[PDB]
């Protein structure tokens, strides 16, 4: 939801996601859905932006509607921040469980130490039930099952009615005299000494000593009760296994790309040269979060959002099979009503008119090809 | 004119609980804004309520209010309770916004989203004051108080957030496990101020090296914002702004 | 008559009005209120920014005019009786500012402390700014003004010079609107995360720190109270 | 010079200092940029160069070379990842005219100290 | 490096999307002279008026 | 007679001597004044601070000296004609070091905001810095001493006791030359660039604040020129 | 290794061996850009020689 303000150069180039998918579209209360796929760091990082050396899987949802279960980067769970390295792709896999009724938006979104939120696709997950159904159970290595919607609820709630009962009492205590005017003009008009006498002052150290001693004891009974408790785990989270995906045996060149200002389309020049021995062909265009697909080469199965897909949104000048060897120049155009509804045209304003995107290339067989393409984005007026 | 010294009695009553209310949320109203613009990340999650950071920054930065408001209210009233209002005044606050809005507005359980007790600081910075009139005594040793018994007083409530779990492989906490559960969307992992281990951490003295950190820090809090209250305490007339 | 029941109306308008603040927040935050490039947005928040910014402009002018138009001319033969009668109306002055002060700067702003840690900022306008920056700040600043004003043209005593401390007490907090710009600033540039301790936030301290001026203010206004109707009674 | 003229004005008309660090600093913040877009506006015209986009100023600094001042020196806006739509110019002057405020209050007591007229006897 | 010549014959040119060709020498240059006169002036029309 | 044409002379000899020196400069910036290193660099350049920083120590002990060897002994002994005659030729003496200041502290200095940005530092003793830190900063230092020493030795209650803003708006400015030190040390090491908004500056900055102390000497300049001759005229 | 267990004045002890940098680098600690191959000991009982 908190994307499409952003930078359009930025969210075009920071992390490309791709081979999203998602378990459930609806599920009911403490029903879990799972959210797979891959993401990419490109490798030309925005200057502005640091490098995702401490970076954290997050989930974008409109509060505790969804809690994370399980989140891996690779196949190694991921609960503390971790590093990943730019140019290398990285698979992930996220597991809600439902807690909240209604629509939700939910985003497989990226947080960097210090470049801001970097938001991935946004998919509606409808749940149903009611939040009073919902159960978080947790075992302990103390041997004992606790819920973490309401565990030490009571305790919390106890010890602060307790200690604002005995501040309340406090302010009470000279609260029962008068308060401001005749104590200032006691105070004022001569000496004062006369409105803090005994036992008045025996009063303030039965109190503090009964507030030390009750902070003592309370420590004690709390170190008996739970006798082993460990510190806060964190810290960030090295050696994250990236994809070891195959070198690409298309090689693509992008001379020159303009988008029409206003426009809906994005128009960009590509010399591709298909090596290896295959015929190939280009089947869809991801920028940022918009899949732009060839429904005569590709068709997505794999239920994207709507809003974000363009069934029939990439128009290739020749889009016929590439023999192995031949290069060919051709003129590839991105249409949708996506370009301007996640404002992609609003990139004239960005201070760095560049683009980064994925081409995909299918060959005969149905096997795909990912090849990546970034150059300056050129607006066109006249 | 008043009439009698009954009238007198009565309309000073009235006046009184009209200027406690003033003082009080006014208080609470600045407290509010300068405790959680300053500490109000740690006061927020429980997994954030860490023993170093934590434990350090808190103290520090929460006996500004109550300096500046004992420095006044004692000096003009004999009245040793301005530290304890200043606490009850940010609970208060602190509470409801956790009600209402953190569990209200949005879902997040209030044993997650609970905020840190204060109260035996505030009672100790007063007690301190009203028991041994002089500024500097309460300022050295009210201050030690108030440093040092922040996480004692904390821990009867975040001890059982604190017991070991095994969560899918690796070992998290209560704290740790509800912060990773009700995602906070805005608040990624790395955030976390807490405390991580340095190569120079001997032994088990981190959260007694904090509290006592603290307690020194909070002395010379307490000893600029004594003055800071003076001045706001001030009553002089300009004549043109 | 003195302390009549104005005050009892003063401390309902505020809790009212902000209680159906919350519950408007509360039935716009998610849809309609979450993506700000929606034009549900535009009807639901944007409008109510417009509204109130134009409510609050007005209803200052008249307000702040009012009270200055009416404003004591022979302060000089004032009856002690009736003074007491004025410091008490500005005594419920106050509670009304102390009272508005505690919703802005306590309420809507750590309602606050909690949409971001739920949310990303989409804009400069969410749905609790809507709410914390262009309607509570400027109700109070406005009760600020209002209770200073009233103070300087009614009440012997607390005119013929502007009070530091009173004028400390109603600029200093209503500084911290401005700096709304800083922290702004501060978001959009310097700082890409949500930590609610960073410096582009500092400013609301630095001015929320003035407010401490209404110990001088009560003082003040406690000496003005025993002016002629001070005794007797106290020290006595 | 708007600035100036806002300063002085605001000053002379409203006599209190208090009003014109608050008002007249929001208006010298505030008309900054647009006081200056007339003039840097013809150098913001986007322009095709070698394969990418560079304003007519940009070209002007990569032409006219500062052997000094390399790009990277440059303290430009660079974009980031919280920089929702069109808000760059409007929040930044908002933000200086805010500091200003803070500025033209504490410059006021210094000039006070400056125009001071103590005398000495030894230094 | 030597360089021959004169630097009056130094030219610039350079086109704008916008389907316009100006010099890098002197675009701007009158616009940017007239609008710094033009507040100069008013500023010391100020002054002038108290002094 | 009153004031006479010293004022004339005092504002030709600056732009005069600092005409020529943007010439010889502008002569002498490239070609046996780039490389630091090159022996004609040492008979342009080299020879420059040489030969400045002589005149310099030796025109300010004359000028200082005879200054303060022909002070007036009977100050209490003047009448208050001639004693308007000497506050004309004292604020002579301010104009001048006005136009001095400005030389050195606007002109030379920005005349510098340039050969950086245009070349590469080749030394400490770069032709900008043979005119600006070395020329037109003791220039300005001494005028401004001389200023000062003649209004305490001549003009009537301007001495008996050290004027603290002439005091300050003649040593403040007189700091900055000293502090040449701390952005060549800024240069020489903390700071590999040209930014001209760095630290290694601010010295200039914090002492350029101090020639604000102007405002207090002409006030109290005029209450000097209004001691005899005052009216009337004024108030009149 | 250790050359020698026991020495004489001014004779000189050889400790050998192979330190790995472990991938997982703990986050709280900078990475060693600049690091210096030092020796543990109660003063200078011992003095560095020669170091590789
Ligand atoms: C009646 C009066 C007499 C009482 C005197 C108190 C005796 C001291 C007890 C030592 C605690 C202990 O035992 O060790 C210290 C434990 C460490 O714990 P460990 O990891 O087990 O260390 C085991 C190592 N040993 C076996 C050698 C102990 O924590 C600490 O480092 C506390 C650090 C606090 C430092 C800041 C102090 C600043 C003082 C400010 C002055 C106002
Ligand atoms: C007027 C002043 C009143 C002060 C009252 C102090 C109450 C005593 C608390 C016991 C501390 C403890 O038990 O050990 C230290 C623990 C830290 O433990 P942890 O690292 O969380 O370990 C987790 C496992 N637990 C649960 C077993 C701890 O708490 C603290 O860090 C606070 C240390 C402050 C104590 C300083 C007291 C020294 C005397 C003051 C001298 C001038
Ligand atoms: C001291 C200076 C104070 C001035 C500040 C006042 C700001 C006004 C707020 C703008 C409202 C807005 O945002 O818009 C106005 C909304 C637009 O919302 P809608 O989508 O049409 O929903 C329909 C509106 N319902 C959902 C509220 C019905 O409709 C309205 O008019 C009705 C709002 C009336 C609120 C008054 C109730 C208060 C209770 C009694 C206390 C007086
Ligand atoms: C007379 C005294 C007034 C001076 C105040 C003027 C405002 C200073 C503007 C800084 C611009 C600059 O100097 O540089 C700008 C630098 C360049 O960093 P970057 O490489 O873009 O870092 C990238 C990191 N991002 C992506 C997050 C930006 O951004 C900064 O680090 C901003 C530092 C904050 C300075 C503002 C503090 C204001 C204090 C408010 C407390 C009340
Ligand atoms: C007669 C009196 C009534 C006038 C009231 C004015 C109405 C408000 C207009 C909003 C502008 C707009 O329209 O949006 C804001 C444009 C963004 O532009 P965008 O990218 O198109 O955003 C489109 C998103 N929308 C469609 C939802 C708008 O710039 C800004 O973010 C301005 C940011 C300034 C923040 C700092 C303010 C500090 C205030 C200090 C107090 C003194
Ligand atoms: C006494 C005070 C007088 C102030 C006079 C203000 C003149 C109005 C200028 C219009 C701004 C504009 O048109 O939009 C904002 C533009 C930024 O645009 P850009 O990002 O460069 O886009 C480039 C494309 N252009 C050329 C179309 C812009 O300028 C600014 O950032 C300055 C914003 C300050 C305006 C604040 C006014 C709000 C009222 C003040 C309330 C207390
Ligand atoms: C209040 C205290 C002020 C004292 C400061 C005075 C510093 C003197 C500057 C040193 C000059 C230098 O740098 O060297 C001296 C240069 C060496 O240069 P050259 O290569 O031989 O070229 C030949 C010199 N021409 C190219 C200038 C001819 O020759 C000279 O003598 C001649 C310089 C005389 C300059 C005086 C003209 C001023 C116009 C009238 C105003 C009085
Ligand atoms: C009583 C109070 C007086 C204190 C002042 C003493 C001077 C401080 C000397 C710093 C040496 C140090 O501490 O360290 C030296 C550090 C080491 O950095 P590096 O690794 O070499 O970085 C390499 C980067 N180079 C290559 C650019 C150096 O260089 C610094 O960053 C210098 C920081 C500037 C400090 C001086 C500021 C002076 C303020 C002037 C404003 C009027
Ligand atoms: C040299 C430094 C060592 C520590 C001493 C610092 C205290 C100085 C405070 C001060 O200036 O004096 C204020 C009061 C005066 O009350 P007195 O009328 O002197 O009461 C004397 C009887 N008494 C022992 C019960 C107090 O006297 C007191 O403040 C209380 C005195 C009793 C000491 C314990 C009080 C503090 C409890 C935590
Ligand atoms: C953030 C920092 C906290 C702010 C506290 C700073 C207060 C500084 C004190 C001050 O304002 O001095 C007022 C004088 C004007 O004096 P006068 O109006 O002549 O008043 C006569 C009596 N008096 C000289 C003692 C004031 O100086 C003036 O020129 C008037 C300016 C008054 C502005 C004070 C309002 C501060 C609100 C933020
Ligand atoms: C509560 C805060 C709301 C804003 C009010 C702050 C202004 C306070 C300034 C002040 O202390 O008074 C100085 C002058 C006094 O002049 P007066 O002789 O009162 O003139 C009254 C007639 N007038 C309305 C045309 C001004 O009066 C003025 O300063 C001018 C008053 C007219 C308001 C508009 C002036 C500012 C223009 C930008
Ligand atoms: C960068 C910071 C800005 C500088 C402004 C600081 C000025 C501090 C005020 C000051 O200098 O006090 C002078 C006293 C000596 O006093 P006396 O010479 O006895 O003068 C009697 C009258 N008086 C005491 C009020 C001065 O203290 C002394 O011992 C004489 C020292 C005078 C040095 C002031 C010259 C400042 C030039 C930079
Ligand atoms: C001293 C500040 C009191 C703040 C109470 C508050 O925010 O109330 C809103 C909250 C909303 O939760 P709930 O009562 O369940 O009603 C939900 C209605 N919405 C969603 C519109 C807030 O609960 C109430 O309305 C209780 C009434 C308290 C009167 C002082
Ligand atoms: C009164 C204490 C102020 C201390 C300031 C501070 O904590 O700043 C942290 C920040 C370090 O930036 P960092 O915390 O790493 O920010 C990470 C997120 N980004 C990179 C987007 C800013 O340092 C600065 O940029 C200079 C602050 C000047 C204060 C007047
Ligand atoms: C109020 C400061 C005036 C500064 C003017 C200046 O720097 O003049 C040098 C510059 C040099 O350019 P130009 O006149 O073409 O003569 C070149 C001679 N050199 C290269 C030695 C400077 O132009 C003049 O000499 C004009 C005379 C103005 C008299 C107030
Ligand atoms: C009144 C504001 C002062 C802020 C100081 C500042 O901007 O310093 C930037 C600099 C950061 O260095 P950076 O800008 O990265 O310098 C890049 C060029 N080198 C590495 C050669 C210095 O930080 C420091 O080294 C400490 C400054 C202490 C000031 C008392
Ligand atoms: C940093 C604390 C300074 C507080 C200022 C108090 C000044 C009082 C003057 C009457
Ligand atoms: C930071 C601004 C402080 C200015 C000092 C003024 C002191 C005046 C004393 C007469
Ligand atoms: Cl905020
Ligand atoms: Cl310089
Ligand atoms: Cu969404
Ligand atoms: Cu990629
Ligand atoms: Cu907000
Ligand atoms: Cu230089
Ligand atoms: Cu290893």
């Amino acid at each position: 939801h908190g994307e499409k303000s952003q930078a359009a150069f930025m969210r075009m180039r920071t992390i490309h996601w791709y081979d999203l998918s998602w378990s459930k579209e609806k599920v009911k209360i403490n029903e879990t859905v799972e959210i797979k796929g891959k993401f990419h760091v490109f490798e030309g990082w925005p200057e502005t932006v640091d490098e995702p050396d401490v970076a954290f899987l997050n989930v974008g949802m409109p509060g505790p509607v969804f809690i994370r279960k399980e989140s891996y980067i690779g196949g190694q769970l991921v609960p503390r921040s971790v590093r990943l390295e730019i140019g290398k792709t990285y698979d992930f896999r996220v597991v809600l469980k439902a807690r909240r009724p209604g629509d939700w938006h939910v985003h497989t979104m990226m947080n960097v130490q210090g470049g801001g939120p970097i938001i991935g696709p946004g998919k509606w997950i409808t749940v149903e039930g009611s939040m009073s159904e919902f159960r978080n159970p947790v075992t302990t290595l103390t041997g004992q099952t606790v819920d973490l919607e309401n565990y030490n609820e009571g305790n919390t709630y106890f010890w602060h009615a307790f200690w604002f009962a005995i501040g309340v009492a406090w302010i009470g205590y000279w609260s029962r005299r008068p308060i401001f005017i005749p104590r200032l003009l006691m105070v004022d008009a001569g000496r004062a000494d006369e409105l803090v006498s005994a036992t008045d002052r025996k009063v303030a150290m039965g109190f503090l000593a009964a507030t030390i001693l009750i902070v003592v004891m309370a420590m004690s009974s709390a170190n008996s009760k739970y006798p082993i408790t460990i510190p806060l785990q964190a810290g960030t989270m090295r050696g994250m296994k990236p994809l070891e995906l195959p070198a690409p045996t298309v090689s693509v060149k992008v001379e020159d790309a303009t988008y029409r200002v206003p426009g809906r389309a994005m128009r960009m020049k590509l010399t591709i040269t298909n090596h290896g021995n295959s015929p190939i062909r280009l089947g869809e265009f991801y920028t940022a979060s918009v899949r732009f697909l060839d429904s005569d080469v590709y068709k997505d199965t794999t239920g994207y959002p709507e809003d974000l897909l363009a069934e029939d949104g990439l128009s290739v000048s020749d889009n016929s099979p590439l023999a192995p060897g031949e290069t060919r120049t051709v003129d590839v155009t991105a249409s949708d009503a996506a370009w301007e509804v996640y404002r992609l045209s609003d990139i004239i304003y960005d201070p760095d008119s560049r683009f980064a995107g994925l081409l995909f290339f299918f060959d005969a067989t149905g096997n795909r090809q990912v090849v990546q393409i970034d150059a300056p984005l050129i607006p066109s007026f006249m | 004119a008043v009439r009698s010294h009954a009238e007198a009695v009565q309309v000073s009553r009235t006046i009184d609980w009209m200027a406690l209310f003033v003082v009080f949320f006014v208080i609470v109203g600045s407290y509010h804004i300068h405790a959680m613009l300053t500490m109000g990340d740690w006061d927020f999650w429980s997994d954030w309520k860490d023993r170093r950071l934590w434990v350090t920054v808190t103290p520090i930065v929460l006996v500004t209010f109550p300096a500046a408001v004992q420095s006044y209210l004692w000096e003009r009233y004999r009245l040793p309770w301005g530290a304890t209002v200043c606490v009850l005044g940010l609970l208060l606050g602190e509470w409801i916004n956790r009600y209402f809005n953190f569990w209200g507005w949005t879902y997040f359980p209030i044993n997650f989203v609970f905020p840190a007790s204060l109260v035996p600081g505030a009672i100790i910075l007063d007690t301190v004051l009203m028991l041994s009139g002089s500024y500097l005594f309460t300022a050295i040793v009210g201050a030690m108080g108030w440093g040092l018994i922040f996480y004692p007083g904390n821990w009867p409530i975040i001890a059982p957030l604190h017991v070991p779990v095994e969560y899918n492989g690796m070992l998290m906490s209560i704290a740790d496990i509800q912060g990773y559960n009700y995602v906070r969307t805005g608040t990624p992992e790395y955030i976390r101020m807490v405390e991580k281990g340095t190569l120079r951490t001997f032994g088990k003295d981190v959260a007694p090296v904090s509290a006592f950190f603290s307690a020194f820090m909070s002395i010379l809090i307490y000893f600029m914002w004594h003055f800071i209250g003076r001045w706001f305490s001030n009553e002089r007339f300009l004549q043109s702004t | 008559l003195l302390d009549k029941k104005w005050l009892t109306f003063a401390l309902a308008i505020y809790t009212v009005f902000y209680l159906w603040v919350r519950w408007y927040e509360g039935v716009y935050g998610w849809s309609a209120g979450l993506d700000s490039f929606a034009p549900e947005f535009e009807t639901y928040w944007m409008n109510f920014l417009y509204t109130e910014i134009v409510l609050e402009i007005v209803t200052a002018s008249i307000l702040w005019g009012y009270l200055w138009k009416t404003r004591d001319r022979n302060l000089a033969a004032l009856t002690p009786r009736e003074e007491l009668r004025r410091n008490f109306t500005h005594l419920v002055w106050l509670v009304a500012y102390a009272w508005a002060i505690y919703w802005g700067a306590s309420y809507f702003t750590e309602q606050d402390g909690t949409w971001h840690q739920t949310i990303v900022r989409d804009t400069d306008f969410t749905p609790s700014h809507i709410i914390e920056f262009y309607l509570s700040y400027p109700i109070y600043i406005i009760t600020g003004f209002a209770a200073f004003i009233y103070a300087k043209t009614r009440l012997p005593f607390f005119a013929k010079g502007i009070s530091l401390p009173y004028l400390v007490l109603v600029v200093g907090p209503f500084m911290i609107l401005p700096n709304v710009g800083l922290n702004e600033w501060g978001h959009t540039f310097w700082f890409m995360e949500e930590l609610f301790v960073a410096p582009l936030h500092y400013g609301f301290v630095i001015f929320g720190w003035l407010a401490l001026a209404v110990m001088g203010t009560l003082t003040q206004t406690f000496y003005s109270f025993a002016q002629g109707g001070l005794g007797q009674s106290l020290c006595e």
